[PDB]
DNA sequence: ATATATCGATGTATATATCTGACACGTGCCTGGAGACTAGGGAGTAATCCCCTTGGCGGTTAAAACGCGGGGGACAGCGCGTACGTGCGTTTAAGCGGTGCTAGAGCTGTCTACGACCAATTGAGCGGCCTCGGCACCGGGATTCTGATATATATATATATATA
DNA sequence: TATATATATATATATATCAGAATCCCGGTGCCGAGGCCGCTCAATTGGTCGTAGACAGCTCTAGCACCGCTTAAACGCACGTACGCGCTGTCCCCCGCGTTTTAACCGCCAAGGGGATTACTCCCTAGTCTCCAGGCACGTGTCAGATATATACATCGATATAT
């Protein structure tokens, strides 16, 4: 049982996030798509690391099944366990 | 007696990366010079990212290495660069640049 | 009563960091990074040389598929740099048996 | 009088200049995980997460979205302009392959 | 009498739809086995080719040349264009990742 | 014993790729910019089939040593040997 | 007597398939039902190529597969051409694709 | 008088299309073509099953292992229509023992 | 004065022979795949526990949401020179076809150095605890920019003045 | 009365100056994470045995390189015209900066409880070895789909004479 949690993401951590990649102006309808983008990697990495969960037969899904999830996709995660 | 990485002059481990060649069935047969060789390779690429992140540090007045020195270490290179394109660093950073189209006029 | 033996390289990256750096400490969170970054390194080393293994019909892991794998994989100065180094430790080695 | 008003322009660059230099978590931890959680339960009911892993997951979706947000710049600069639009968006995700 | 001569952008436009519909290697076959073996004797002297390398090489140097004019064409039809530029080829060599 | 031979990349021969990419129109500083981005494209394929090359103890660079050098970039190449 | 290919219903061999998994050096041990399970997978994803092939080669009014057929099945399906990204088809082709704006006003 | 053996899926893709389209052949580059595209995907599921049995400290590539390396690589419809084939080929191998 | 229907012309695809080189099919054989027994070791099943995850409650508080004034950027339009497409004639150079030849690749026999394996042992590495110094946090000063403003500064103009 | 020159004055703009926020930097305190020490334990090391994979040469055969000649198709350069990219201008709208309000994230503490890791037993499943035999691959031959040549119907593109 659960809400729309996308609204979540808000505009200022879009504006935050956008702020550090290094951008002047934002238009308007940035937000939804980046929120559409946002789900779709999530939809991507989330999916690659419960099947990792799903082979091993456990229910906690750890660190080192994002990681690698992650290696997978060819973005390699330096940092939680590796 | 003596351990392999000291008689190599080495520090990486020769005989942890021997066991993990055996058993990490790149090969049937792992030879000898191998885990030598692969050890001293290692060591350097250690060597030069830390040699860049203590640089790093010494530049911004702190005396522990935190990932923010790591990602400033390989970035501000090119090889490394080269080397580390596809990774991300967790808890880093983005190097701090700006185009000049952005920057206001003058 | 501890829990497992967890295998890592954070004794020899410290050894190296010393030998580097005499007054430099390390965090922890950058330990795991350069271990994981170690441990990158090996496996796509090891990859290429069991690749360069299966190629050629052969099935063994000598220096030389080492050093062709360095040299595929490194770029620039460091490839050339990494393989004098490892030249010279393999030199030490034998001298030393 | 009239307050100290910032032309537009000036605090954007201010907040470049610090978001840039600073290494924090800009999305909130708490609705990335409500995110997190929402996204998982369709593949498998009734999952579990470490933090680390909703840490692991935080770390690569900011590190993504900022690359692409570095390539969305540069389209909108190529374009003759500094405001960021979505058809940038789509033109970095098609040269960047996502666009399948 | 004035001869019939098609208007600019007519005969580009019948060269895409026949080159696309084409399927044989654009680049002569000799002059791209003196460039390989002029590239290839930087690294090693005296060296051999077989044939079928030569065009390995060359097939794939036209399959990723071709790619590279699609995203490039895309940045120019971005930029209110139809003339790709140079500053077109470096931003998808920049997206891409290939910028060394 | 050799010339400069990267004008025998014709410039019809970069026209005729980019009609075949769907180009409509081409700059005239388009040629010598394509010209080195596939010098450097050569300089890391031809460099890499080399290694190959020179790890096997020939003096000769069959198909599968490309095939090789080219799925390690990332451009798979079914076809030739495979 | 009876092969392992013709015993699972499949077309493609198993003990090819199982002697390459064997001395591959992919894992110390190979269980019996990898090979037909893999087999199987191969042969599926061979025969939704072939099937594409074909009537992409019937619709040219071909009676023989050439490289252009497999590549104009493989660009068209969106699955297949999600699964083979980076993968060149040697003489092969693109697409018949013409942006919009490029076409004259009318 | 022959050189050497050269091992390949040609008559078996031969069988295949033959099975898929009784009156439509194939030419020898397309054969060439197809073979590279059997041992690339042979090498990728096995690739992906070596590691997944590796990360599990497991030293055995079953049959679960070729299924979930079939369920990571494969996307979409390809992923759910390959492991249905492959379940029902293993059920037919175990009835037929 | 501008949109519309002819019509000359140019490229494209179609019909049909042909001849052809590439593909489908018959044959030996030898190589790897299959049946059977051994023997052993990896992996599943059962009980434990404790570790970590999830759920809930309180609380200050930093931050998101909303609204408003306005300034600067995006978009549309006009103008125009230029840079590129298109066509034509010519000449260069690639494609093709033989021919030698010769250097390098593959097979083969052998034998030699080298790596797998087993057992004992010990020295290095990892977990746990302490203790201490580098980093985090807070407050004040200096600095370093940004924004609005008065000053003077060049420019167009209307009248005074000199000449005819 | 007509024509030509000069200059104070009003006005739109470059520039030094002054005030206001934001940020860096310095110092004091404290706090918590890293370095160092100690015990355990496990895996690296050494010696002897043995199988085997890879190096040396030598033979052969095959395919890659160099050369020559014919042909002819494609590139190169020149000329001309036109459509398009750049640039300027007007405007209009749409983000941005700032202030107030609310709210939900962060932190911390506590309880329950579900599942990950551990240990032991066993069992069944797979490697190894042998030994036979069917399948697949190289090779040679028929044969048939496809490339090329000549002729032709037709889509279509642009220049133009006409209607409202």
């Amino acid at each position: 049982v659960l809400r729309d949690n996308i609204q979540g993401i808000t505009k200022p951590a879009i504006r935050r996030l956008a702020r550090r990649g290094g951008v002047k102006r934002i238009s308007g309808l940035i937000y939804e798509e980046t929120r559409g983008v946002l789900k779709v990697f999530l939809e991507n990495v989330i999916r690659d690391a419960v099947t990792y969960t799903e082979h091993a037969k456990r229910k906690t899904v750890t660190a080192m099944d994002v990681v690698y999830a992650l290696k997978r996709q060819g973005r390699t995660l330096y940092g939680f366990g590796g | 007696a003596k351990s392999r990485s000291n008689r190599a002059g080495l520090q990486f481990p020769v005989g942890r990366i021997h066991r993990l060649l055996r058993k990490g069935n790149y090969a049937e047969r792992v030879g000898a010079g191998a885990p030598v060789y692969l050890a001293a390779v290692m060591e350097y690429l250690a060597a030069e990212v830390l040699e860049l992140a203590g640089n790093a540090a010494r530049d911004n007045k702190k005396t522990r290495i935190i990932p923010r020195h790591l990602q400033l270490a390989i970035r501000n290179d090119e090889e490394l660069n080269k080397l580390l394109s596809g990774v991300t660093i967790a808890q880093g950073g983005v190097l701090p640049n700006i185009q000049a189209v952005l920057l206001p006029k003058k | 009563k501890k829990r497992k033996r967890k295998e890592s390289y954070a004794i020899y990256i410290y050894k190296v960091l010393k030998q580097v750096h005499p007054d430099t400490g390390i965090s922890s969170k950058a330990m795991s990074i350069m271990n994981s970054f170690v441990n990158d390194i090996f496996e796509r080393i090891a990859a290429e040389a069991s690749r360069l293994a299966h190629y050629n019909k052969r099935s063994t892991i000598t220096s030389r598929e080492i050093q062709t794998a360095v040299r595929l994989l490194l770029p620039g100065e460091l490839a050339k740099h990494a393989v004098s180094e490892g030249t010279k430790a393999v030199t030490k080695y034998t001298s030393s048996k | 009088k009239k307050p100290h008003r910032y032309r537009p322009g000036t605090v954007a660059l201010r907040e470049i200049r610090r978001y840039q230099k600073s290494t924090e978590l800009l999305i909130r931890k708490l609705p990335f995980q409500r995110l997190v959680r929402e996204i998982a339960q369709d593949f498998k009911t009734d999952l579990r997460f470490q933090s680390s892993a909703v840490m692991a997951l935080q770390e690569a979706s900011e590190a993504y979205l900022v690359g692409l947000f570095e390539d969305t710049n540069l389209c909108a600069i190529h374009a003759k302009r500094v405001t960021i639009m979505p058809k940038d968006i789509q033109l970095a995700r098609r040269i960047r392959g996502e666009r399948a």
